[PDB]
RNA sequence: UAUCUGGUUGAUCCUGCCAGUAGUCAUAUGCUUGUCUCAAAGAUUAAGCCAUGCAUGUCUAAGUAUAAGCAAUUUAUACAGUGAAACUGCGAAUGGCUCAUUAAAUCAGUUAUCGUUUAUUUGAUAGUUCCUUUACUACAUGGUAUAACUGUGGUAAUUCUAGAGCUAAUACAUGCUUAAAAUCUCGACCCUUUGGAAGAGAUGUAUUUAUUAGAUAAAAAAUCAAUGUCUUCGGACUCUUUGAUGAUUCAUAAUAACUUUUCGAAUCGCAUGGCCUUGUGCUGGCGAUGGUUCAUUCAAAUUUCUGCCCUAUCAACUUUCGAUGGUAGGAUAGUGGCCUACCAUGGUUUCAACGGGUAACGGGGAAUAAGGGUUCGAUUCCGGAGAGGGAGCCUGAGAAACGGCUACCA
RNA sequence: GCGGUAAUUCCAGCUCCAAUAGCGUAUAUUAAAGUUGUUGCAGUUAAAAAGCUCGUAGUUGAACUUUGGGCCCGGUUGGCCGGUCGGAUUUCCAACGGGGCCUUUCCUUCUGGCUAACCUUGAGUCCUUGUGGCUCUUGGCGAACCAGGACUUUUACUUUGAAAAAAUUAGAGUGUUCAAAGCAGGCGUAUUGCUCGAAUAUAUUAGCAUGGAAUAAUAGAAUAGGACG
RNA sequence: ACCCACUCGGCACCUUACGAGAAAUCAAAGUCUUUGGGUUCUGGGGGGAGUAUGGUCGCAAGGCUGAAACUUAAAGGAAUUG
RNA sequence: GCCCGUCGCUAGUACCGAUUGAAUGGCUUAGUGAGGCCUCAGGAUCUGCUUAGAGAAGGGGGCAACUCCAUCUCAGAGCGGAGAAUUUGGACAAACUUGGUCAUUUAGAGGAACUAAAAGUCGUAACAAGGUUUCCGUAGGUGAACCUGCGGAAGGAUCAU
RNA sequence: CUCUUAAGGUAGCCAAAUGCCUCGUCAUCUAAUUAGUGACGCGCAUGAAUGGAUUAACGAGAUUCCCACUGUCCCUAUCUA
């Protein structure tokens, strides 16, 4: 989530070991570091253009993505820089040779290089434990809005 | 459970050992060593259950304590010592040399080899990194470290090893179409030359195989061990040459060879 | 801590306990072949019960199926090798037919009697 | 002792979790160093698998790097000034990571007025050469220069004294200094 | 291996249950019991209580022998064999037993460590240790202080031990050292240039911090600050060096330093040989135990996806006193509300949350044979948990250990 | 259901039946049970349709979008011969599958690395009167997959395969004297060794890898804020 | 307003029985061992008993939800002849 | 013929119930809080490096002057280590006292059911138009089955003007 | 069944502030209870606006028990005005 200030916290927010010498005059101010996570996920332009820090970002942060890659649909954007997605699936019950609708909710950290809205399908990828719950990080938004500007006024 | 486990129960021991169910309880627990516990042949299982040379295990320690036995040229007094794939077992007395290599049933076979072939071995390089002080090194499936290898030597390539000395004399790049020995899976012990490799970033590359009967199969790259070129291997293969006939085909060969 | 010493039993027991026909039929087998038990008949019909089962199972697979061929021919050659199955009927729709006495006729109890040597299966 | 497990601590649904087994030794944790200033006192800690850890209590000197000058010196740590996590660490002059301290600055002045032959605030042959190949270099910076007048330099602790036993840091420069300066006076 | 029969009525056909029938790696119990093979067995109730004995000890030519021990012989006047006791080392964290707790826990299959610790095994791995650097620092090798022992004792009592006198080490505690080369900052002098220099110090590994390299997505130029090598003295710089991953701030290396300075052999057994300037000189054989970092191996710790019985006469639940997330730190072997501080209001649920029950350890599996199912698994393998109940902790690579200690309760 | 004086049910004797080194009883559970019913129950009167409609969750939900035609390639059974010293393959043949073409037909896409394949043909010919046949470089196939850049609507199902503990189970071989078992064992020169073994199958729900594009979802372009370049 | 023919959509009757059912009967109670269009609900021998208990609604009377111990070989349905 | 209820006898089951009843187990507020662990102190003693004295040693090399290394021994002095009992403050936290909560059991005068149950006493409610057709919902009433009012149903004793 | 009445006590309630007998019987609380409470009811002589039964809340009302508290007591002593 984030959204502005960049510097609002009791501690100075910076990237580790990325030094900008004040002696050497630079027209970009701060030097910024990033990477590609792998697996083909485009490291989005809002990460390289951005001023945010987020050491939990898969591009500009210190986390690696490895293990499961999953997709779910965004059910909650409430807590800061993290969301909950619902993943449905049908569970096969052999005696009745039929299925039942089930789901799980996966808490996942989302860098403020993505603007996530509720309802978005999102591609998410696994992580070292980021928090008590979050084991995953949002690596791609496969949705958009689902007809947001088609919600407008009359003739 | 509070620390390292020192025992092995029978039925817990791997099945390619061919240990009988009864006559006691436990199995020999392979010592820490060059080869993984679950793929290995402790010296006792070899010198006894295969070669029938000693009846006890109490006898098997009498053999090794005279230093008859030597593994890959060093002596090796350890009863449960984890001998493994590509290792050379030499009995000084009885002039005998072996190389540990796989059946098509996945079992280690007694395989006798020439005195002169017994002085070299094939490692598969598992990893190659840049070590202390800029010295690049290579390490092989059996846990050897060879410092200063050829730059061209990459992971999954195999390596010829001097035994007597340590050094790498030659290597074989991992290449479409090279003689391959499966170590793992149910295709363990088949020998198939490499059709082509499935990539799979994120894990588990697959290596497609076609043996000299024009049968095909797949395994995971981890189970593929390069031995050479189609036709010419770099080691003496065991009888059957890792082909794997069907139950039918094998029932016929064994019942066609009959007349006394 | 050992290997379990394994086992299984050799006989099945009749569903309906009192059936005059089946008790008549059974005693006549003990009378002919020299049995001490109804269990010795139970034992055999249990062997037959599973052989028919295995043959029932194979017969449903496609002809020239790898399994049907390997296990079907093997069952046959074993029933020939003892002498229950006739050399002509070697293709196992007879093993599906068969019957109890074909097994009973093959007992060393009976074969000591069959060519001389005994004369009264009880003496056998 | 302390236990870092998750077996206490209700599951995400809020459900209360039963106690399964007892406290294991490998999920253990220990008490803070709460390291203070002056008169070096250090206790090693035998940790998992041999492995000493050095728990600093009471450090006076540390090793501090001027990063834009590419040199490191050892100075007296004067005291703690700002801390992001807890203020009691400042008031008690407790040393932990990210703690903002003040240091001696005379080891840094002596280097600068030697290396650059310039001095701050306000004859030998070879040295004259060197000092000419420098400057157009020596412009330093305002906010870093005025601190030598007071003889005390703002530096942020980058080490983990309750872990390594070392209290180390880097002199504040650039945006960092501008930040923590604003915090000081607009809180002061 | 797809079967049914007796019981409602005066009789009938139904509905429907009771009864019969068969099996049970399913216990008990009664009566009966000759042979071979196989051999489960204090699980159920009371993870209730325990007499006594036993169940963890251990030595190679190769750490320590003045036993006032044995043997004497066989060269051994320092020792030399054998060897109690004791030290030192390693082991006692494996095994075995039990199933009480445990219901998203365990466990299973499948993952992750680019999130860690790891004795041992196995492969590699170390010329740098001192010091204002000619009147040098033990290296032909530096320091004591202890057991056993000797002797004096205490107590009803224990694997209780006190005072006194000795003496060892691969115990304890110290502490020298080795080639060449290059690179760096200093810089006495001399001389003006475009500029160069004697000789002084620093530079093992590990630790901590800051900085830098670690390229590569197809091609070219100018200017600023420094400053490299080659002059055919305007100027040029040509050949130009690059590891792995899907991915890294990776492997590895460079600079300024930092450290109550990690390691860099004061060890042991066999043999005894060359080589001359004849010093017992300088060399030197096989392998033992060690030793730092890296790798391997036995592991461990966490960890992704999905899967548990009954219950709504449990519908709301979670944040007292972390509940869900953000920042920083502390703590850890290390990730993480693990913990703390500050901040926010989050997280779960009729797709059944939460709560309750379980005469619940989970799994491989067992019983029942049309198929579909139903039932069971304390229990020979795997995993987990425990040692009367709780908690705590020393030792250690590894235990929150109980045939370890400390405390409380019984 | 028997026993209230001739008891086919009790207490005995005789005789007889079933199972037999075992047989009875108790308790549990399974089959019988289509009396738990997915397969597969029943509900007018036997137990059972809520007094009635609305209605959320849940389950379910009409039809329609590349169909048809032409050619090529090579497989595996089976027929009629067998050429041959039980099995062999060519021509004749049907049958059943697989691959790929062209019919207006993305095959993700460039940027080359690669080529195995003919529209090629350069010579002509082994040989049946010749398109029966392949060696063979000089204009002329992309996809068979390397690897870099730039991007990609989501699924369910189904196929094949990998990763996979052993004991159990299913099951092959072997005459433990039979058998339950076991994983042995079998051959001579039994005076100095020879030799086959120690298979195979299941192993599903989930995850992974591959093929299929029917069935069933999902998304797309209408204030054009469309698609191409 | 009536008559006649056809067509939707009703309230029913009549005759049939291919068909269903234990029957009585039934144009559904049919298209069901040749067993699957979609979906909701209730029953599992009789008595105990719609009782106890808890919850809930109501002024109350009472409504919804709703057991078990124990007992028991029948209870019951339609049709037949007396 | 069947048959219904009160009433009476024996026996069994569970319910209600004063006792603010009892017992077991799982959590848990508050209070008190052992113990090891970390930490501020502590110094029973027992040594360290430094500084100086007095009495002897060994020579870096001289005719007198001149001078290093290691080692023992007692007046006397600066600046660090070990380290017992003890002790400050912590986190962890058994346990005790008193409460609460959940689960599982359970005693009880008496009350009120039901069964075994067929029958005994009193009547005749139902089954025939059961002699007042039967049953439903509700409401009041009476030894007892039941009666009666208002609406239903036919499962009626009427498929019918 | 009998006498007999204007009718012959219904729903309730109880040894109740209504019961003689009476310190009723049973249960509970206690070491022990002519006390209290819960039951029982042929109730000397309970009972329906002579109002019956129930009843949250309220009480310087009568009564029983518990916790806390105490010189009420054991057993008394000392101090101030
Ligand atoms: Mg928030
Ligand atoms: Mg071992
Ligand atoms: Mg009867
Ligand atoms: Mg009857
Ligand atoms: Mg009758
Ligand atoms: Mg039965
Ligand atoms: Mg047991
Ligand atoms: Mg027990
Ligand atoms: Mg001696
Ligand atoms: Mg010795
Ligand atoms: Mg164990
Ligand atoms: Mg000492
Ligand atoms: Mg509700
Ligand atoms: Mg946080
Ligand atoms: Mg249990
Ligand atoms: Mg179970
Ligand atoms: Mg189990
Ligand atoms: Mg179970
Ligand atoms: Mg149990
Ligand atoms: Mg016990
Ligand atoms: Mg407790
Ligand atoms: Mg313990
Ligand atoms: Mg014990
Ligand atoms: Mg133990
Ligand atoms: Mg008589
Ligand atoms: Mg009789
Ligand atoms: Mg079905
Ligand atoms: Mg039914
Ligand atoms: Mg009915
Ligand atoms: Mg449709
Ligand atoms: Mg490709
Ligand atoms: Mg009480
Ligand atoms: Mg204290
Ligand atoms: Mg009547
Ligand atoms: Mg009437
Ligand atoms: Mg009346
Ligand atoms: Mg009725
Ligand atoms: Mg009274
Ligand atoms: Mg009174
Ligand atoms: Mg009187
Ligand atoms: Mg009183
Ligand atoms: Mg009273
Ligand atoms: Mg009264
Ligand atoms: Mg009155
Ligand atoms: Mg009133
Ligand atoms: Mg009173």
């Amino acid at each position: 989530s984030t959204e502005l200030t960049v510097q609002s916290e009791r501690a100075f927010q910076k990237q580790p070991h990325i030094f900008n010498n004040p002696k050497v005059k630079t027209s970009k101010r701060t030097k910024r570091w990033y990477k590609n996570a792998g697996l083909g996920f485009k490291t989005p332009k809002t990460a390289i253009e951005g001023s945010y820090i987020d050491k939990k970002c898969p591009f500009t942060g210190l986390v690696s993505i490895r293990g499961k890659i999953l997709t779910g649909t965004v059910v909650s954007t409430k807590m800061h820089r993290t969301i909950v997605i619902r993943r449905a699936y049908l569970h096969y019950i052999p005696k009745y040779n039929r299925y039942e609708k089930r789901h799980k909710n996966v808490p996942v950290h989302v860098s403020p290089a993505f603007r996530v809205q509720v309802g978005d399908i999102v591609t998410v990828g696994q992580c070292r434990p980021i928090s008590k719950t979050v084991r995953f990080n949002v690596v791609k938004v496969s949705a958009a809005a689902g007809k947001a500007n088609k919600q407008f006024a009359k003739f | 459970a509070r620390g390292p486990k020192k025992h092995l129960k029978r039925l817990a021991a791997p099945h390619h050992w061919l240990l009988d169910k009864l006559s006691g309880c436990y199995a020999p627990r392979p010592s820490a060593g060059p080869h993984k516990l679950r793929e290995s042949l402790p010296l006792i299982v070899f010198l006894r259950n295969r070669l029938k040379y000693a009846l006890n295990g109490r006898e098997v320690k009498a053999i090794l304590m005279q230093r008859h036995v030597k593994v890959d040229g060093k002596v090796r007094t350890d009863t449960t010592y984890p001998a493994g794939f590509m290792d050379v077992i030499t009995l000084d007395a009885t002039n005998e040399n072996f190389r540990l290599v796989y059946d098509v049933k996945g079992r280690f076979a007694v395989h006798r080899i020439t005195d002169e072939e017994a002085s070299y071995k094939l490692g598969k390089v598992k990893k190659v990194q840049l070590g202390k002080k800029g010295v690049p090194y290579v390490v092989t499936h059996d846990g050897r470290t060879i410092r200063y290898p050829d730059p061209n030597i990459k992971v999954n390539d195999t390596v010829k090893i001097d035994l007597a000395s340590g050094k790498i004399t030659d290597f074989i790049k991992f290449d479409a179409g090279k003689l391959v020995y499966v170590t793992g899976g149910r295709n363990l012990g088949r020998i198939g030359t490499i059709v082509h490799k499935e990539r799979h970033d994120g894990g588990f590359d697959l290596v497609h195989i076609k043996d000299s009967l024009d049968n095909t199969f797949v395994t995971r790259l981890n189970n593929v061990f390069v031995i050479g070129e189609q036709g010419k291997p770099y080691i003496s293969l065991p009888k059957g040459k890792g082909i794997k006939l069907s139950i039918a085909e094998e029932r016929d060969r064994r019942r066609a060879q009959q007349g006394l | 801590p050992r290997a379990p010493r394994t086992y299984s039993k050799t006989y099945s027991t009749p569903k309906r306990p009192y059936e005059s026909s089946r008790l008549d039929a059974e005693l006549k087998l003990a009378g002919e072949f020299g049995l001490k038990n109804k269990k010795e008949i139970y034992r055999i019909s249990f062997q037959l019960s599973k052989i028919r089962r295995a043959a029932r199972d194979l017969l449903t697979r496609d002809e020239k199926d790898p399994k049907r061929l390997f296990e079907g021919n093997a069952l046959i050659r074993r029933l020939v090798r003892v002498g229950v199955l006739s050399e002509d009927k070697k293709k196992l729709d007879y093993v599906l037919a068969l019957k109890v006495e074909d097994f009973l006729e093959r007992r060393l109890q009976t074969q000591v009697y069959k060519l001389g040597l005994a004369k009264s299966v009880h003496h056998a | 002792g302390i236990s870092r497990d998750s077996r206490h601590k209700r599951s995400a649904t809020g459900a209360k979790r039963a106690q399964f087994r007892k406290k294991r030794k490998f999920e253990l944790g220990r008490q803070p160093a709460n390291t203070k200033i002056g008169a070096k006192r250090i206790h090693s800690v035998r940790t998992r698998g041999g492995n000493k850890k050095y728990r600093a209590l009471r450090i006076e000197t540390g090793n501090f790097s001027w990063a834009s000058e590419g040199i490191s010196k050892k100075t007296r740590i004067a005291g703690v000034v700002y801390h992001p996590s807890n203020n009691e660490l400042v008031r008690t002059n407790t040393l932990t990571k990210a703690a903002i301290v003040q240091i001696d600055a005379t080891p840094f002045r002596q280097w600068f007025e030697a290396h650059y032959g310039q001095t701050l605030g306000k004859k030998s042959k070879n040295a004259e050469r060197k000092w000419a190949a420098r400057a157009a270099s020596a412009k330093i910076e305002s906010s870093v220069e005025s601190q030598f007048s007071a003889g005390r330099l703002y530096a942020c602790i980058s080490s983990r004294p309750g872990q390594s036993g070392r209290c180390d840091g880097y002199i504040l420069e650039g945006e960092e200094l501008a930040f923590y300066l604003r915090r000081l006076t607009a809180k002061k």
